[PDB]
RNA sequence: GUAAAGCGCACGCAGGCGGUUUGUUAAGUCAGAUGUGAAAUCCCCGGGCUCAACCUGGGAACUGCAUCUGAUACUGGCAAGCUUGAGUCUCGUAGAGGGGGGUAGAAUUCCAGGAAUACCGGUGGCGAAGGCGGCCCCCUGGACGAAGACUGACGCUCAGGUGCGAAAGCGUGGGGAGCAUAGUCCACGCCGUAAACGAUGUCGACUUGGAGGUUGUGCCCUUGAGGCGUGGCUUCCGGAGCUAACGCGUUAAGUCGACCGCCUGGGGAGUAC
């Protein structure tokens, strides 16, 4: 969820050590962490209150893929080929 | 010497126990006709005691404000907690087209020559609170030259 | 600021004009050096001096002449979303041209007199009395 | 000056108004310093003679408790006017109506510097000791006067500014003495002296007095 | 804020709006002319009816649009950056944020069990609001602090739009004590309603303050219950300023900036179609 797993993820996607908040590095650790959170939301189907912190960073999730839309093309489609996105 | 001018006179009632006592108010300015402008305030029982005592409220407490030619000279707009004044210096021999209480401090000032408008709230209390408001936040080109440099 | 740097500003410099502190300071850019480098020369504040360089930053010195304070109302009018860019043959001139007009000209911020002088007016900046 | 004796009371509650004047806090109180004293301590003497020079009137309103003796030390020895009991709304503003509360009074001083009290039978001359107690208290040093106040003296500003909102209405210059914890900006020749602990009031007090014998010329 | 008027509340699409440095283009805008804006009215000097209306010579003005030349300070598109707006990580901290699962008495009618806190319980405390209080674990939600680290404007706002939506009512499927004879209670579907009233959109930056709340945590004989700071939110009285007053008053309604909702006399009326 926050440490463990994220720990074996964030030097997947690093173009060095501690670049962390890089949007390439963000994304994939987010987008990640709407897969499994929607585990959570493959059951319970009753927390209305928590939907909305999913409903939070689904959008901001297409946000800083803006940030690789309108500065890098490249970038952009490199990081959607290794997700499979839209 | 002075020039007083009146405004107005109510019909300012009360009550007691027994019925209703009525009074008389009594609103003046006074201003010689070279800048110094003032004004007062007083109630009576009956009507011409009432003027007698406001006068002397004018006499003194008359504040200083200097004059240009017989006229203002820069746009000031002047607001006191129920109207609002917009005196816009204006070319000379223009009479002073104004509407009620402020005729009563222009020609007590010296000042013959403004165009000027009451744009909100009609009520001569109020009204000459404010112009004298507008003619205290003045600056005269002295003003302006020695205080900036 | 946030959404405009010089707006935001003019509120800061006249709230000194309410308490009468010394020294006021702000975030400055580059423009803001040249705001108040009009100020000074045509003598509503004195001195200033700018410091930092990962923060440049600061240190305007008031003028209050009294109990009165010198920089009596001073007004930002174009605002953003509202420019005003005006020919030069409108011109404010403030308070019947008693006070100063900054306005943003090509050759410079320093505007009293691009009425007549230098012969080309743009957006205005901020009345200034 | 003489103020390592005089430097600190007060405690801690204050008013934000006194900025400038205040030194600094020491132990939850603040240290009257001076620096921008010991000018105003004879930057005064610039003005008390040649306001004295107009045979002048100096109103020591004290109605302050400590100040009983310790404000007319040398104030009528040195011919000037004091007041240190309770005060009278107006001994300014409404001064001439105060004379006419004299009115009263000096023709019933005939009573007391002729032999003519006698009269009104003892009866009667029961109660009428009770004005005269009373009327020769807030009346100390008026009867003298002929005239307003040609200067204006109030010596603390947190008992009498019930009479420094009437002093700074008329316009006279006022040498006070104000506090750590004042609303200061009535009288516009300041100095934030030590207004408390009666010893310190009298170094002030006596310091002006010395001078103003000479101050008429 | 109470005078008609802040959607009950949330993310947000198209819209509106830019931290910070350099380069550069010249659309925005400024400047210069050259075109052109029909004449007649309006306007200023001048003529003619015995004056005036009226007729009239020339000017100015017609605030306009399109083009060349110029200008680079602001703004705008392209290019390149820097750390404070924002944002991820580490790390702890406090808590009626929920969802499910069973649990179970300080208590309580019938012959079994329906209910839900006595205490803590409060000016506490959570959350976007309606709200939510037994206890433990389970999946999840937000905020906070102490430092570092790197991203280099990536943001703020919102018409429609889509969700969450106090009671009841109603639907279909049961129950029946505390006690209103279904319904109230769980549940699956409609229903979106209200004092859903901080009768106070949102974010940002600035300005006299004073005492209490609560959560931290740096320094300091921590030598302690404790001081100076220093975070965050919430109280209580009050300066200047403001407000029709009444009052607000560092959590604003005060000085402002960007953006959205809404009102323009009462009744008929939240009604006719």
């Amino acid at each position: 969820l926050s440490t463990e797993a994220t720990a074996k993820i964030v030097s997947e996607f690093g173009r060095d050590a501690n670049d962390t908040g890089s949007t390439e590095v963000q994304v994939a650790l987010l987008t990640a962490q709407i897969n499994h959170l929607q585990g959570h939301f493959a059951e319970h189907k009753k927390d209305h209150h928590s939907r909305r912190g999913l409903l939070r960073m689904v959008s901001q999730r297409r946000k800083l893929l803006d940030y690789l839309k309108r500065k890098d093309v490249a970038r952009y489609t490199r990081l959607i080929e290794r997700l499979g996105l839209r | 010497e002075l020039q007083e001018k009146l405004i107005a006179v109510n019909r300012v009632s009360k009550t007691v126990k027994g019925g209703r006592i009525f009074s008389f108010t009594a609103l003046t300015v006074v201003g010689d006709g070279n800048g110094r402008v003032g004004f007062g305030y007083g109630k009576a029982r009956e009507v011409p005691a009432a003027i007698q005592k406001a006068m002397e409220k004018a006499r003194r407490n008359m504040i200083n404000v200097a004059l240009n030619n017989g006229t203002l000279q820069h746009p000031v707009k002047g607001v006191h907690t129920g109207s609002r004044v917009f005196m816009q210096p204006a070319s000379e021999g223009t009479g002073i087209i104004a509407g009620g209480a402020m005729r009563a401090v222009l020609e007590v000032a010296g000042v013959h020559n403004v165009l000027a408008k009451a744009y909100g709230s009609t009520n001569p209390i109020n009204v000459v609170r404010a112009t004298i408001d507008g003619l205290e936040n003045m600056n005269s080109p002295e003003m302006v030259a020695a205080k900036r440099g | 600021s946030m959404q405009d740097p010089i707006a935001d500003m003019l509120t800061r410099i006249r709230n000194g004009q309410a308490a009468n502190k010394a020294a006021v300071t702000m975030p400055s850019s580059k423009l803001k050096v040249a705001i108040a480098n009009v100020l000074k020369e045509e003598g509503f504040i004195e001195d200033f001096k700018v410091e930092g360089d990962t923060k440049p930053e600061l240190e305007l010195t008031l003028k209050y002449f009294q109990g009165k304070a010198v920089v009596e109302s001073i007004q930002r009018v174009s605002r953003p979303g509202l420019r005003i860019y005006k020919r030069k043959d409108e011109l404010p001139k403030v308070m019947a041209g008693l006070g100063i007009a900054v306005v943003s000209t090509s050759k410079g911020v320093m505007t009293d007199r691009a009425a007549r002088q230098a012969g080309l007016g743009g957006e205005i900046i901020c009345y200034v009395a | 000056l003489k103020a390592g004796v005089h430097f600190g009371h007060q405690t801690r509650y204050w008013n934000p108004k006194m900025k400038p004047f205040i030194f600094g806090a020491r132990n939850k109180v603040h240290i009257i310093n001076l620096e921008k004293t010991v000018p105003m301590f004879n930057e005064a003497l610039a003005e008390l003679n040649k306001i004295a020079s107009r045979k002048g009137k100096i109103l020591f309103v004290g109605t302050k408790r400590a100040a009983s003796e310790a404000v007319k030390d040398a104030a009528l020895s040195c011919d000037q006017f004091f007041v240190n009991h309770r005060w009278l709304g107006g001994m300014l503003t409404n001064w001439k109506t105060v004379r006419q509360s004299i009115k009263r009074l000096k023709d019933l001083e005939t009573q007391s510097q002729d032999g003519t009290f006698d009269k009104l039978t003892k009866k009667e001359a029961l109660m009428r000791t009770r004005e005269l107690e009373k009327l020769e208290n807030s009346l100390g040093g008026i009867k003298d006067m002929g005239g307003l106040p040609d200067a204006l003296f109030v010596i603390d500003a947190d008992h009498e500014h019930i009479a420094i909102k009437e002093a700074n209405n008329l316009g006279i210059p006022v040498f006070a003495i104000v506090d750590t914890n004042s609303d200061p900006d009535g009288v516009d020749f300041v100095i934030p002296g030590n207004d408390d602990a009666i010893r310190a009031v009298t170094l002030y007090l006596g310091a002006v007095a010395a001078t103003v014998r000479e101050g008429r010329s």
